[PDB]
């Protein structure tokens, strides 16, 4: 999304599965789980 | 009302039919100004005759 | 031009108000005097706020209170820190006499104070809203300072521009097609005083009073072939769309009126000729 | 589309018409015989906008008499209820 | 003494205290006849917030001069 | 539009790896070129026709609806297509926003006229002015 | 086709007769109709109402 | 309904294996996949035999809830990516995401 | 002229009459209208403006007639607050008390009407501590009204962003759509219809100082831009009209008013649009 | 640590102004969005931000919903 038109970073979660911080900020306006192991999303580090 | 489509008899084919909403409306605000004047128009008289205390003894 | 004006869209206002609040206070029109602040950046002058001042007139001259402006002054010093004394403003007609007299004591607190004179009834070649400076002349004898005139400029910020483009969209015992339509004719005088500016000059450039430009002229004839503006038979549909649509609107908010007015009537009728 | 290219024309192609819509065309070369079109040309957009305007403050006197005659009868009706209103208060 | 205390929208309260009397008393009588907190209020006398120096000797006082009551006003 | 002709010479100075075909006889250099005349294509058309599609393009006549389709359902042009009548549409007008349009760029050309007029003669521009408001 | 169209997933309809599948570019800004169709109704209901009062 | 425990990952894999299964036979894929990612990171933990066929449960819950985002993107499914036994659930899975019926065909014809 | 000249002439009788009346005591619903003045809010958005992202606010004068609170002028009060709160400890106080004092001296005869206060992006709306402070002014000086100007999003939408709002009384006992645009304390207070004016005069130099978007309004073209505008209110008067058709068993009034409103707007984009058509069409064969 | 506590006043800060501006949020949805304003100076803490949070419920700033405990109100 930042490479198609414009600080990217990643952003971990409690299952530690490190997406970024844009894509899973846009993937929790709708899902309130992790894409990965499809628990409760709680973030944690940065 | 069920279903919104029109029998061709001659091929035997089940077209659909599309109602044209501008149309529709245009001409259900016509009828409904028509009503409404009728009605109006007949108020009018009635009140007409009920000040002048017309009735049928 | 010796020093340049930057002028706000608020000084104006200001002006303005204050003039027709002393007016319906008064009952008449009355001359009004008040106080430009702003800023100060070498070469520039911007006006940007003002405030009303209190003024005493004895006989037929004005005095300016100075210690309703240095208490004013002390007051507005903590709100805008970077706006200063710059001059005052007088509604009125041409610079008399009173007016070189009101700036004979202003000229005390700063060393060239401005003169913003709004006139509201301008029928004649020079613009209403005017700005002015003492000149010190160097007339022997008794030296009668003069009044030169200064241009001013039309700078203003995006913001302020949307915020009175916004203001002057919106509208509202006027009636309202009545403001429309004035609208619309304000805008229609302008394309027609450049159109007939154009036709004036491609007529002088015709026969022998101007050195026609073969580009100038060659522009022109785009313009005219310019003309009608999309005449194809698909605009004459949607313009016709377009119609009937107001059309249909209107039939309705005008059977809603009627319904209002016939709700009226029945309700005065009814208790007029109540009968149970 | 080569003649697009050189921006003398701007316009666009529809092949289900057949057709070729031009929005802005540059001003080819006008000699001392035609000036008299432009002069006809930008002496009927004149008119035009003077019709136009003569129109505007047509109408706009129109609205305002209206505009002043609703008010005049509201007015008159006012004053009539208000002295019946007084001379019934007997 | 007759002060004349005015809110900025225009009320006015007269009240009538004598030139030397006891502020609690005033205070007490104000705050039980009209129930006015001491937390919002502000008394402004010739554009000075009132502190608790000296009072009614280097004022000036006559007829009430205009003390201004003025609300808290916080928002955000 | 990109004609191949003009080409010949870039293809040569490719990188290898640059040179390499897509598995249909049809290298990269001659496929960037095939969408880029066709973007380029979408501007200048209104609507075309899948044969006359494939004549400026090279791509006779199937594999051009392919790729017009391809370059749809990810967003890079707009446009539909109708397979019964065989067109592509890129971008409909609809009459009266060009209306406005075409009366701003009139408007423009007579502001910009005027400007031009009184930078050419600016003694007959403030004379004519001057009589204008009288 | 038919089991796209009828979950909501495919918005179209098919030409049996022709063979065909028309998709649903359509329906473009037509809140303005029935908004008037909602303001028609109302008003014929407000004629009932205050018609029909006493006269 | 036990929410005070502190199980071997072996245990929690046997009884998340089940749920998945059970999810997958009702027919709720949503809650299949977690399950079974459960199973497989409490398999792989501890374990060996059973891990290699929560995977591919996983991989196809995974399949059957409308795919997106890979199985093997995170740090427990990846090393595990190229093994002969998940190879062609990894196949199957690079060519359902991102479809392509042929691929999807041949590597089901293959396998 | 003369009835456009009005709403400026200031008369003590009226208000002092309305203010002896305190009719707003039995009818906590009574205020409904906010009349502003040009000047006013022109003075209200360059402050907002100036504190950038931190709040600022003042003072507003202004009257009363009937159910309609007239705002004429604005003040600028010397708060140095942080980026979401503003306090006036000490220096607003006696700054308000001596400006009003110095407005006098010129002739400033309008009194203090209400208070008008910055919200650097998050809208228009009172939170609890506006409500206390609103409430408070409103029960120790009747006359009152709160208004809340945002500066960012006026600047980010192009548009004027501001609200009147007062509050109700504690212990007024009497959807959805209502706890997202405002706070928890929405039931604590009521928005009047805010409504802009202008003078003859102002209206004069504005209109003589219109010069360069005159090919704005010759091809603005309405019924487009505001059609959503225009189906919206057409949808809220339906369902006005159920209502007044529901009470009649004035609202009925209101309805028509509005109907009148969006029906007349509409027709002036029409009459625009035929005004274009003879300009720009019927020329040249 | 002076640093400690400039991040601590600017977490508060921050969560108080998106209270202001959004009057309703999720907790995800909070420290997304402090997370994305506080970018500009630091990193920010998951347990920070979120010891900001409950200082700010003790000092009623902002309060948790009723219904659902995830969803905070401003006040
Ligand atoms: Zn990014
Ligand atoms: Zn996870």
């Amino acid at each position: 999304e930042c490479q198609a038109n414009q600080e990217c970073t990643v952003a971990w979660g409690v299952c530690n599965h490190a997406f970024h911080f844009h894509c899973i900020s846009r993937w929790l306006k709708t899902r309130q789980v992790c894409p990965l192991d499809n628990r409760e999303w709680e973030f944690q580090k940065y | 009302g069920l279903i919104s489509a029109r029998v061709d008899s001659h091929s035997k084919i089940l077209y659909a039919r599309d109602v044209d909403q501008r149309s529709t409306t245009f001409e259900k605000s016509l009828l409904m100004g028509k009503e409404f004047q009728r009605r109006a128009k007949a108020m009018m008289l009635r009140a007409a005759v009920l000040r002048n205390q017309i009735h049928v003894k | 031009g010796s020093v340049s004006v930057a002028l706000h869209p608020l000084v104006i206002l200001n002006i303005s108000d204050h003039w027709i609040r002393m007016r319906s206070q008064e009952g008449r029109p009355v001359q009004v005097i008040g106080a430009l602040i702003g800023k100060q950046e070498g070469r520039n002058i911007e006006v940007m706020n003002s405030f009303e001042l209190l003024s005493h007139t004895v006989e037929e001259k004005i005095i300016i209170d100075k210690e309703y402006y240095y208490t004013k002054e002390e007051q507005f010093k903590q709100v805008f820190k970077e706006l200063e004394f710059l001059g005052w403003y007088t509604t009125g007609g041409p610079p008399d006499p009173s007016d070189i007299h009101v700036h004979k004591q202003v000229c005390e607190i700063i060393e060239s104070p401005l003169f913003l004179k709004l006139n509201p009834m301008t029928k004649h070649t020079d613009l209403p809203v005017s700005v002015f400076e003492s000149v010190i002349d160097i007339i022997n004898g008794e030296a009668t300072m003069l009044f030169a005139e200064l241009t001013y400029t039309l700078a203003t910020e995006e913001a302020e521009r949307i915020g009175v483009d916004h203001v002057a969209r919106m509208t509202a015992e006027n009636s309202t097609v009545a403001e429309h339509l004035i609208a619309q004719h304000s805008a229609i005088k302008m394309l027609h005083s450049r159109v007939k500016l154009i036709l004036e000059y491609v007529k002088a450039s015709e026969a022998g009073e101007v050195p026609f430009n073969h580009e100038i002229l060659r522009e022109a004839y785009a313009l005219c072939h310019c003309l009608p503006v999309l005449s194809t038979d698909k605009f004459k549909t949607d313009f016709y769309d377009q119609c009937n649509d107001v059309g249909l609107m209107a039939y309705l908010g005008t059977i809603t009126k009627t319904c209002n007015t016939m709700n009226q009537f029945v309700n005065k009728f009814n208790v007029l000729y109540d009968r149970q | 589309i080569e003649a697009v290219y050189t921006d003398i024309i701007q316009g666009k192609l529809d092949q289900r018409n057949q057709l070729l819509e031009v929005d802005f065309c540059i001003g080819r070369d006008i000699r001392k015989k035609d000036i008299n079109n432009i002069v006809k040309t930008l002496h009927e957009w004149c008119d035009g906008c003077e019709a136009v305007l003569l129109g505007i403050e047509q109408q706009v006197l129109r609205a305002n008499q209206y505009k002043e005659n609703h008010n005049r009868t509201q007015q008159q009706v006012e004053a009539e209820v208000t002295n019946i209103k007084k001379t019934l208060k007997a | 003494m007759l002060i004349k205390v005015k809110t900025l929208t225009g009320k006015e309260i007269e009240i009538d205290i004598e030139p030397t009397d006891k502020v609690e008393r005033i205070k007490e009588r104000v705050e039980e006849k009209e129930g006015i907190p001491p937390q919002q209020q502000r008394l402004i006398y010739s554009g000075k917030q009132m502190n608790d120096e000296k009072t009614a000797a280097d004022y000036k006082i006559l007829g009430g001069s205009v003390l201004h009551l003025v609300l808290a006003l916080r928002g955000g | 539009i990109i004609r191949g002709n003009q080409l010949q010479e870039f293809a040569a100075m490719l990188m290898p790896h640059q040179k390499a075909t897509t598995a249909d006889g049809s290298s990269i250099l001659d496929r960037a070129v095939i969408e880029h005349n066709l973007l380029s294509a979408s501007k200048l058309y209104n609507n075309i026709t899948f044969e006359e599609l494939g004549a400026l393009l090279e791509i006779p006549a199937a594999k051009a609806e392919k790729i017009a389709s391809q370059m749809i359902t990810e967003g890079r042009m707009n446009g539909f297509i109708d397979q019964i009548d065989g067109i592509v549409h890129f971008e409909t007008r609809e009459a009266l926003p060009t209306w406005d349009k075409q009366i701003q760029s009139l408007c423009f050309q007579v502001n910009n006229l005027l400007e031009k007029i009184s930078q050419t003669a600016p003694e007959w521009t403030a004379q004519a002015m001057e009589a204008q408001m009288a | 086709l038919v089991q796209c169209i009828l979950d909501n997933t495919i918005h179209g309809r098919i030409d049996q007769v022709n063979q065909l599948l028309e998709l649903d570019h359509q329906k473009r800004g037509g809140a303005r109709y029935t908004a008037l169709d909602k303001w028609t109704n109302q008003l014929n209901s407000l004629n009932q109402a205050v018609v029909s009062k006493l006269a | 309904h036990i929410k005070s425990a502190i199980p071997h990952p072996l245990i929690m894999g046997v009884i998340r294996e089940c749920g998945g299964k059970m999810h997958l036979r009702e027919g709720e894929f949503e809650k299949a996949h977690t399950d079974f990612f459960e199973a497989f990171k409490n398999y792989d933990e501890s374990g060996s035999p059973r891990r290699t066929t929560c995977l591919k449960y996983l991989v196809l819950a995974n399949m059957l809830m409308k795919s997106g985002i890979n199985p093997f993107d995170s740090q427990e499914a990846k090393p595990y990516k190229n093994d002969p036994e998940i190879l062609a659930m990894t196949n199957l899975v690079s060519a359902y995401q991102n479809n392509d019926i042929t691929e999807f065909e041949k590597i089901l014809k293959t396998n | 002229a003369q009835s456009i000249d009005e709403i400026y002439k200031y008369d003590k009788k009226q208000q002092q009459e309305i203010l002896a009346a305190k009719p707003w005591t039995k009818d906590h619903h009574y205020f409904k209208y906010c009349k502003i003045s040009a000047l006013a809010l022109l003075k209200m958005v360059m402050h907002a403006r100036s504190g950038g992202n931190l709040a600022v606010m003042g003072l507003m004068l202004g009257k009363v007639d009937g159910e309609t609170m007239i705002i004429m002028d604005s003040f600028a009060l010397p708060v140095e607050g942080t980026e979401t709160r503003v306090n006036a400890q000490a220096a607003a106080y006696e700054y308000m008390a001596a400006y009003i004092e110095n407005a006098k001296q010129v002739g400033r005869l309008e009194n203090a009407i209400g208070w008008y206060h910055s919200h650097p992006g998050y809208g228009c709306w009172l939170s609890g501590i506006n409500v206390s402070t609103q409430m408070l002014n409103q029960q120790f000086q009747e006359p009152f009204v709160a208004v809340v100007i945002d500066p960012t999003r006026t600047i980010s939408a192009g548009k004027v962003n501001l609200g009147a709002f007062r509050t109700y009384p504690k212990g007024y006992k009497p959807p959805l759509n209502k706890i997202e645009d405002f706070g928890v304390h929405c039931k604590q207070y009521y928005a009047l219809e805010v409504s802009y004016f202008k003078s003859s005069l102002d209206r004069k130099l504005l209109e003589l100082l219109w010069n360069k978007y005159w090919v704005n309004t010759l091809s603005s073209s309405s019924l487009l831009t505001n059609a959503d505008y225009t189906t919206g209110q057409v949808f809220d008067l339906s369902e006005k009209l159920e209502q007044s058709e529901a009470q009649l068993g004035d609202k009925l009034a209101k309805a028509t008013r509005d109907s009148c409103k969006t029906t007349i707007e509409a027709i002036h984009g029409l009459m625009s649009q035929v005004i274009k058509d003879k300009l720009f069409n019927q020329i040249n064969i | 640590s002076a640093v400690d506590e400039d991040r601590k006043m600017y977490l508060q800060a921050a969560i108080v102004r998106i209270m202001k501006a959004r009057k309703v949020l999720r907790h995800n949805a909070l420290i997304q969005e402090v997370i994305s304003q506080s970018r500009a100076r630091f990193n920010p803490s998951i347990s920070m931000i979120k010891k900001c949070i409950e200082v700010l419920i003790d000092k009623q700033y902002i309060e948790r919903s009723q219904a659902s405990a995830d969803e905070y109100s401003y006040v």
